[PDB]
RNA sequence: UUAAUUUAUUAAUGCAAACACCUGCAUUAAAAAUUUCGGU
RNA sequence: CCGAGCCUGGUGAUAGCUGGUUGUCCAAGAUAGAAUCUUAGUUCAACUUUAAAUUUGCCCACAGAACCAAAUCCCCUU
RNA sequence: GCUAAACCUAGCCCCAAACCCACUCCACCUUACUACCAAACCUUAGCCAAACCAUUUACAUAAAGUAUAGGCGAUAGAAAUUGGGCGCAAUAGAUAUAGUACCGCAAGGGAAAGAUGAAAAAUACCAAGCAUAAUAUAGCAAGGACUAACCCCUAUACCUUCUGAUGAAUUAACUAGAAAUAACUUUGCAAGGAGAGCCAAAGCUAAGACCCCCGAAACCAGACGA
């Protein structure tokens, strides 16, 4: 059917465990510290999209404009296709008109 | 615990490598180091004489100046010819009016 | 930005103020602004509607909204239509009864 | 619009502000007056851009207005130079180019930029009559 | 996932690499710069900033790098810089119609000279144009030791520069033998192209010919190891001599 | 296709360019190419 | 499967064409004109409905509303 | 009761960093997996959008989406200068169990599934259909009722174009609203707002909210087929 036939894995979480303790801390980096350096560097995350948050369309477009020149020939054939695909999507069929 | 200490600044500021094959040009060229200097004084730059502009760019400013920048007689001068026109134009209407 | 220099007359020659000193003991309490003037703004929306507020407000603030109405009884004649902001510490009265709000709070000294 | 683009834009700054920052102390009577001065405290703001001029004296109710001052704006009324002199105030004006005026207005930045410093070119031809004429009280 | 470094340079990587990469310093500076030379259609603007025509505001404007068109046949002789022209056109230049693509091709004509310093004749395809820059050049071995080879922009003649930069820097006598007056002469009038005996090694070569004259160059047969250890034990009993 | 329009391409000329060959410009065709064959 | 082979990419091709488009509870809310290579669609047009600002509306009684029938409109009071 | 169900965990997901792959002996461009005689570059095209069609059209931050250009009809488009998890868990995610079986003369297209326990030298009930038990006059199978299952009385199968006829055997799983410009509301500041620019004659910053899914025949490049 389709549900479970048994109580399932016991859900062994330590919601007070180390590397989440320190979650935000430092993190005020700012203002918080003599304006040395801003959160928006503070970030770990992937350098095509590391603080400018735009639409789905904008996210690809900073994607190539950033690292096209990294990729293999499928993400770069993939990326091509996926703006192509966005740049039709923005201005052709829609609710709003 | 106790988390590792927040984020510094860079050790002063720090020339690249010009063997580097993956620094983007911004940061490599000749107003680069200058950039570098007015970040780190002289005291972690170089001699300055990437602050004094080249000879050649020297005459290349000279040469700028002479094909961008008059003098102020020329214009008072091509102002003077102007208005002289302009009132000969004028009376030359007003004749050709009156006749 | 600092406090200001020291004009000797009161009104200023544009007529900037000094917060007299000691405040009232008025239970309405007025803070002025960061660069020092008597807080209070216009508010401009739906085309048509202008109304105000007095924006740093502390303490009984119900208080401060009788005064305005008072104030603002010979004023309009209607009741005042205003309204708190008691967890934003502030009070809006509808409509732009600026400059001579403005005179109350100076008036008020505090 | 055809020449909107080539249109110049000048910042009015509005001299009764000027008598509040003198009384509010954002800019201090006991130096001169200049763009630095007009900026450096966060009275009125410059735009570099959108092809600009400058700063330029505005023109309306000099009542009540006491302290002696040195004005160095693009522009002003010959009401504006009278209100400045008033009191007895100084009244010039000079250009400040594109460049020019962009180094001059933030002067924080420039001042690390690291090149060397640049000089300040002359007006064009149709600003040239304008500087050329003591009549404006100009430099 | 993603390429470390940019593929935009990936050619110039392996440039960096292994056997290539044990080529020769001056061979990786004339294959390293990209200087242009002037065009063949590109009429090269005035200056860095001009007036606008219909604006009249001062910009600073370039001139666009038309791309030359170079059919192979034109590479086994000596050329011009001049060639065809792969693009398009209006019916009457007018960007109102229906453009139709179009071509630009050369007009050549082969003719001959006598170079001194090659001391033959050499009988090719070559532009007027051409003829019109070797006579300003007053000569075609002049020509050779004038233009760059970027600036060449063939391979006929920028395998002739090398062999004349050969002859000119060995200074055999085979180059005007029972003539060493001449000979003389003509390195004294020759003498502005002067280059190294080394500089001769990959002389204009391809990046193909680069890796085969490397192959050439770097290549031997490998010492013995019956003679290697048998030159350790001599060291051996050498230091066992003072021992 | 003699609807329209060209002519990217050939083939001719003629004119240029060089001293039979190549390139450019016009015209002409052949062949193509672009676009039309409405409603009650 | 020959009325123009098959396949991969281009290709999420394109037509204004059909259909289907996911749980609940309160407040309001249904038919007038004109353009359009257009009536299978869209745009000026009206109604709404909501948000704000400003005090009388619907039902009517006198007078009045044209020369070549029912009437209808403007229309004090209730 | 059987068929069945259910179970984690194989490994995939994106990123971070980092430059990687190629010699057991052998053989391997002829009919590839056999030890042996006299030749390469030559402008991508095209639709789409113009509500038809034609010129035109894509295959770090900031100025600035301004200067350039448009059957001046749709839009496209700068330099100067300045500086490890809010991923999955066999129908989902790489199709992945393998680019294999099979299909096709080839180029190609491209599937499916398993679940034990520390030990294998330890061999508890449910989707639907059926029997466990077949049926009782009559009619959208139900409701009000009842001593009482039905016989008693009312009772035009659902979703939807319509103005009042197409689909769905039945399960169980997948499967379809994300562009914030303006305005508003709610917060912080206030003649300045905001961590260079932008704007301001009460504004300026932060967030919030509007934008589907399926479905043509087309056409061009590049191969492959007698
Ligand atoms: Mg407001
Ligand atoms: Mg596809
Ligand atoms: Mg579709
Ligand atoms: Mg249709
Ligand atoms: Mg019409
Ligand atoms: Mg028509
Ligand atoms: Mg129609
Ligand atoms: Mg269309
Ligand atoms: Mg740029
Ligand atoms: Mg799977
Ligand atoms: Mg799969
Ligand atoms: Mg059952
Ligand atoms: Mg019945
Ligand atoms: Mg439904
Ligand atoms: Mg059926
Ligand atoms: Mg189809």
């Amino acid at each position: 059917i389709g549900i479970r036939l048994t109580l399932p894995p016991p859900k062994v979480v330590d919601r007070w465990n180390e590397k989440r303790a320190m979650f935000g801390v430092y993190d005020n980096i700012g203002i918080l510290g003599n304006f040395e350096k801003h959160p928006k560097e503070l970030i770990r995350g992937p350098i095509w999209l590391r603080g400018w948050k735009g639409n789905e369309l904008q996210r690809c477009i900073r994607k190539r404009k950033m690292v096209g020149s990294r990729m293999f020939a499928d993400d770069l054939h993939n990326l091509n296709k996926r703006i192509r695909y966005l740049y039709k999507h923005f201005n052709r069929h829609g609710k709003f008109r | 615990y106790r988390a590792r200490p927040p984020p510094r600044r860079r050790p002063g500021p720090r020339w690249p490598d010009p063997e580097d094959l993956l620094t983007p040009r911004w940061q490599l060229g000749p107003r680069y180091a200058a950039k570098q200097f007015a970040r780190y004084g002289a005291a972690s730059g170089v001699v300055p004489g990437s602050l004094w502009p080249s000879p050649e760019q020297l005459r290349e400013l000279e040469a700028e100046e002479r094909e961008w920048y008059p003098s102020l007689a020329t214009m008072q001068e091509s102002l003077r010819v102007k208005q002289l026109a302009e009132e000969q134009k004028r009376r030359e209407r007003e004749q050709h009016i009156a006749e | 930005i600092p406090d200001p220099p020291k004009h000797e007359h009161y009104p200023t020659p544009s007529g900037w103020q000094p917060p007299r000193d000691p405040p009232p003991n008025l239970p309405y309490f007025v803070r002025r602004s960061r660069m020092h003037n008597i807080p209070v703004y216009k508010d401009i929306t739906h085309g048509n509607r202008q109304m105000t507020v007095i924006r740093k407000v502390e303490g009984d603030i119900w208080a401060l909204q009788k005064d305005v109405e008072d104030f603002l009884s010979p004023l309009l004649g209607k009741t005042p239509v205003t309204q708190v902001n008691e967890v934003t510490g502030t009070l809006r009265i509808k409509g732009y009864f600026d400059q001579e709000l403005k005179a109350w709070l100076l008036e008020k000294g505090f | 619009n055809e020449g909107h683009s080539f249109r110049r834009q000048y910042k009015p700054l509005s001299l009764n502000r000027l008598q509040y920052l003198i009384d509010l102390g954002r800019v201090d009577p006991s130096q001169p007056i200049d763009l630095t001065q007009l900026v450096n405290g966060r009275g009125v703001t410059i735009q570099p851009l959108k092809r600009d001029y400058g700063v330029q004296l505005v023109e309306e109710g000099a009542d009540t207005f006491t302290a002696k001052v040195n004005i160095e704006v693009q522009l002003a009324s010959e009401l504006a130079i009278a209100a400045i002199e008033k009191n007895g105030g100084v009244v010039t004006t000079a250009f400040y180019d594109p460049r020019s005026l962009d180094i001059v207005c933030k002067p924080v930045p420039f001042f690390l930029r690291g090149q060397p410093i640049p000089k300040r070119m002359l007006p064009p031809e149709e600003l040239v009559p304008y500087y050329t004429d003591a009549k404006n009280r100009g430099y | 996932p993603l390429h470390k470094y940019p593929v935009w340079l990936w050619k110039r990587l392996q440039l960096r690499e292994g056997i290539c990469s044990r080529l020769p310093g001056h061979y990786l500076r004339s294959l390293e710069e990209e200087r242009t030379p002037t065009p063949v259609h590109y009429r090269p603007h005035g200056a860095k900033f001009k007036i606008n025509p219909k604006n009249g505001q001062r910009e600073r404007v370039e001139d666009v790098p038309i791309p030359i068109y170079f059919p192979p046949e034109s590479q086994r002789g000596l050329w011009g810089g001049e060639g065809w022209i792969l693009g398009q056109i209006y019916a009457n230049n007018d960007k109102l119609s229906k453009r139709l693509k179009k071509v630009w091709k050369p007009q050549l004509f082969e003719r001959e000279f006598y170079s001194e310093i090659l001391d033959k004749k050499f009988t090719v395809t070559v532009t007027m144009r051409t003829l019109d820059l070797i006579d300003e050049a007053y000569g075609l071995d002049f020509y050779i030791l004038k233009t760059p080879k970027e600036d060449l922009c063939s391979k006929f003649g920028m395998d002739l520069k090398r062999g004349m930069l050969l002859r000119l820097a060995r200074q055999d006598p085979q180059l005007h033998p029972e003539d060493p007056e001449r000979r003389a002469a003509i390195y004294d009038k020759y003498k502005e192209f002067a280059i190294p005996e080394e500089e001769a090694e990959w002389v204009g070569l391809t990046l193909e010919e680069a890796i085969e004259k490397q192959r050439l160059l770097e290549e031997k047969d490998p010492v013995p190891l019956f003679k290697i250890y048998v030159a350790e034990l001599i060291q051996q009993l050498q230091q066992q001599a003072l021992s």
